[PDB]
């Protein structure tokens, strides 16, 4: 808010516009639509996808070629992306060309042609990006691991889409779906380094007569299920290792959450990974890689949603090492709040919050990062959080903070709106066998909650 | 890669 | 309001950007050093420091300085070019000074143990090894090799494996005692950073650097200009699936007038992946009959190296071994470089061309660390820095004239230099190209 110089309004369409910073050498902007795979549901599986690799085409007054001209002519330092739970259109300019920059904004947000041909390009293009994205674990793993976490709903709900679905993606369903998600009233226009008199100026005139369909809400809750899924182990390529995969985890906290900056100290705090400052003395370092190297990678993750999120451990081993897997991983849950004699340090946790901070600040250096943090803020909560209080509760944090939060975790206790099972979510490529008894081992180690 | 300029070197990567 | 400067009495140059509502910064120190400065037993010695400086110094034994970064959330790197050496720290604005120490503390007080430079001889081998594995590093390396015959920027920044395994405690010491003046150095900062404040910490922390008895500014000619020599090399590896050329001309110094015109006419040739395309909505006819009757090659790359006073400019392709005849794709090329030369380039692939340019320049300074490396490489090696706005200014001043004319003057009657690794029957020999290029 204040140093920031964060300043937010709407237009009376109930388009929010959002500033921040102050004059550069030179600014960003983008339209941040609250979108996404999780709002999909089965009717208009892949829509989201197809719409972003359509942005910037033909519009109603933009002529095909004569968009991507004028993009290269801006610098082309622009683009369109979505995930489970935003779609968004971003770029950095030179001052003088942020105007024109939204124009083109609005026009491929408002008027897109959408011609069959447009259509067809894009179509015959994603099958074969599927395929190659089916052939990266880091890519995959993760899928599954929110596939089974939510059974396949809403954050759970394909990010990937299934191949078969693909040409079936009609003009008419993207026209669908654009007349329920892309309204004024859904939409933030974000800009930094550019005067908010100047930005209500702008979007006033290119989106102030954008009108509201009125269409039906239908964005449902996540309601985290947990779950287990195994895919078969992927082909022997040439030199290459042969490796299985798991991933173990349980519901985590919506990136709202009050508890959110001690979890993401727990984060941190367990780092992991495959000059100095690069998490070397992060406890999945120190416990598990310099431990086994029959483990080829071994790391935290944490997946932090509007209204939901998945918290746990990823590793990748050797096949022989397989049999092994879920307990080491289920030791290290243990070891951050179950262990009377692996308490969480102060050394520890000292350190981990100095890395959240570092990393925050450090990624907010850059004035996209400031713009799509800002963006996605006030599309989600209409507001910005000011840095200075971040850090504030970053510093605060004290190693009980990080146990309590640990213990909630992973004893499958987190109580959110979409009130979840308790049950950990494990997916994994390999094997099944290989793996072992999975629950059995959870079990053993007192990880989830079995009485509802 | 993309499209611009390319000199040499090592780093303590 | 851009960007500050100072001058340590012992020479040491201090140059700063503050970027407002940050809390973080980068902090460099560069050093008017790299392989160029070594010699032919020397070769390689830079870079096994770099290694060196951080297994431990007087103040800090190795595993301190890791733990000491790690706990204050600060990233701690290096890396040596053919002109200089740089260590830079990324911190919270309170480590600021706790990182200037350790940068001083790493650079000019590092033990440099037996045992340390003796285990280092294998890692330094093995990562030779990678790079033998990057054709492309491979490629320019041997055309730095013939273009700057037996000259100090012909030399690889690696060195041979001859001199990784006798490289001594004296080497190192000495180098960095010829090297290591405040006049041949900068301390660049940017991001949440007060430049008087920042002058101080250099004092007190860099204050102890060597003055060089001749001193000379950091812009100010080494020397002998190095010589742009013509030549050839051939590698035939009948076993690579994809060949790899090379083919350049004498090109531009960062100083030089017409720097960013070179930088203009690179991108008018631009690039061009047999896959992929160019990434730009009009591809040039150079791009077409790359693409046209089963592709000329697999792709091309124009590129540009500079350095203080030289530099190279030319083209680097990729063909497939088995299905490519070399010498059709080349020849496209030099008819490309015709045109620009008989000024039949349009006005909006001018203006195409300097937009990518503004934008590649200037758009990528976005965080502390890449302004600090804009400052630091410019004012190390140029004596000074244009701020974005200047560079800005010398991009859109270009004209469809300047580049016509340049392209005739550096492209006409002068030697050019080439290296081709792999299936090397096809490829044309470089008196060849200049008389396809100069007819
Ligand atoms: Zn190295």
């Amino acid at each position: 808010a204040r140093t920031d110089n964060f300043k937010l309004s709407s237009l009376a369409n109930g388009l929010k516009v959002a500033t921040s910073n102050t004059p550069g050498h030179f600014s960003a902007l983008g339209l941040y639509i609250d979108a996404g795979s999780r709002f999909e549901g089965r009717n208009l599986k892949g829509c989201t996808h197809i719409l972003d690799r359509l942005a910037f085409k033909s519009t109603e007054h933009v002529e095909g070629r004569a968009m991507a001209e004028t993009l290269e002519l801006l610098g082309g330092n622009y683009q369109c992306t979505s995930s489970r739970e935003n779609l968004m259109y971003q770029a950095s300019v030179f001052n003088q060309d942020v105007g024109k920059m939204l124009q083109l904004m609005s026009e491929t947000v408002r008027f897109p042609k959408i011609t069959e041909q447009e259509l067809q390009e894009q179509k015959l293009s994603a099958e074969y990006e599927i395929d190659e994205v089916w052939m990266k674990p880091e890519l995959v793993l993760p899928e599954l691991l929110h596939t089974a976490a939510y059974s396949g709903e809403t954050l759970g709900s394909p990010l990937i889409c299934p191949r078969g679905l693909i040409p079936s993606i009609s003009k008419y369903y993207l026209l669908d779906y654009r007349n329920k998600f892309y309204t004024p009233e859904n939409t933030v226009a974000a800009f930094v380094g550019v005067p908010h008199e100047k930005a209500l100026e702008l979007t006033g005139k290119y989106l102030g007569d954008w009108q509201s369909t009125h269409p039906p809400i239908t964005k449902k809750v996540a309601q985290y299920t947990g779950g287990e899924s195994c895919i078969p182990p992927a082909p022997v390529f040439g030199n290459l290792p042969e490796l299985f995969h798991i991933q173990i985890g349980f519901e985590g906290l919506p990136i709202d959450h009050p508890d959110i900056y001690a979890l993401a100290t727990l984060q941190t705090l367990l780092g992991g990974g495959g000059g100095p400052g690069k998490g070397m003395y992060s406890r999945l370092y120190t416990h598990v890689l310099n431990q086994y190297y029959f483990v080829e990678n071994c790391v935290a993750f944490n997946h932090s949603y509007s209204d939901s999120g998945i918290f746990g451990i990823s590793l990748s081993c050797i096949p022989q090492a397989a049999p092994q897997a879920v307990e080491v991983i289920a030791q290290q849950m243990y070891n951050t709040f179950a262990n009377k004699d692996l308490r969480l340090t102060e050394d520890e946790v000292s350190r981990a919050k100095n890395q959240l901070k570092s990393s925050l600040l450090m990624n907010l250096e850059s004035k996209l990062v400031e713009l799509e943090d800002m963006g996605r803020q006030v599309l989600m909560h209409g507001r910005k959080i000011p840095v200075n209080e971040m850090i504030s509760k970053i510093e605060d944090l004290k190693p009980d903070d990080i146990s309590r939060v640990a213990e909630m975790i992973f004893t499958g206790n987190v109580n959110n709106a979409g009130n979840g099972k308790g049950r950990a979510t494990v997916v994994m490529q390999g094997d099944r066998g290989s793996f072992g008894d999975v629950e059995n081992v959870l079990k053993a180690y007192g990880l989830g909650n079995s009485s509802s | 890669s993309i499209r611009f300029f390319k000199p040499a070197t090592r780093t303590l990567c | 309001p851009g960007t500050r400067t100072s001058k340590l009495p012992n020479g040491l140059t201090i140059a700063t950007e503050y970027i407002p509502n940050t809390s973080s910064a980068t902090v460099g120190i560069f050093v008017d050093a790299g392989s160029r400065a070594e010699n032919v037993k020397n070769n390689g010695t830079a870079h096994f420091l770099q290694h060196l400086a951080f297994k431990g110094t007087q103040n800090r034994p190795q595993q301190g300085i890791e733990l000491e970064i790690e706990n204050i959330g600060s990233h701690l790197n290096a890396y040596t070019s053919r002109e200089n050496t740089v260590y830079y720290a990324k911190s919270l604005q309170e480590d600021i000074p706790k990182a200037v120490d350790i940068l001083s503390d790493i650079l000019t007080k590092s033990v440099l143990d037996n045992s340390a430079i003796e285990r280092e001889r294998d890692v330094i081998i093995r990562e030779s090894e990678e790079v033998d594995k990057m054709y492309d590093e491979v490629v320019f390396d041997h055309l730095h090799e013939i273009t700057y015959k037996d000259q100090p920027l012909g030399r690889t920044i690696l060195g041979p494996i001859k001199n990784i395994k006798s490289i001594t405690r004296t080497d190192l010491k000495d180098y960095i005692t010829k090297n290591y003046k405040g006049d041949r150095m900068v301390l660049a900062g940017a991001g949440a950073v007060d430049h008087e404040k920042l002058v101080q910490y250099a004092q007190k922390y860099f204050g102890h650097v060597p003055k060089s008895e001749s001193p000379v500014p950091l812009g100010s000619p080494r020397g002998p200009l190095p010589v742009f020599c013509r030549g050839e090399r051939f590698i035939k590896e009948n076993t690579l699936p994809t060949t790899h050329i090379a083919i350049a001309l004498e090109g531009v110094s960062w100083s030089a007038p017409d720097y960013f015109v070179a930088l203009a006419t690179q991108a008018i040739v631009g690039n061009w992946d047999r896959a992929i395309g160019t990434g730009t909505n009009s591809p040039s006819p150079l791009a077409v009959a790359a693409s046209q009757n089963g592709s000329l090659a697999n792709s091309y790359m124009s590129f540009s190296t500079s350095y203080a006073d030289s530099g190279l400019w030319g083209m680097y392709i990729v063909t497939d071994s088995n299905e490519h005849n070399v010498r059709l794709i080349v020849n496209e090329i030099l008819k490309e470089w015709k045109r620009i030369k008989s000024g039949k380039i349009s006005d909006a692939e001018v203006n195409r061309a300097k937009a990518q340019l503004k934008a590649a320049l200037l758009l990528s300074l976005d965080g502390s660390t890449a302004i600090v490396e804009d400052i630091g490489r410019q004012v190390v090696t140029t004596g000074k820095r244009l701020s974005p706005e200047e560079v800005f200014e010398q991009v859109d001043k270009i004209t469809k004239d300047d580049i016509i004319m340049w392209a005739n003057y550096r492209l006409q009657n002068k030697p050019v230099s080439m290296v081709a690794l792999g299936n090397t029957s096809t490829v044309p020999n470089v008196s060849y190209i200049e008389e396809k290029l100069n007819q």
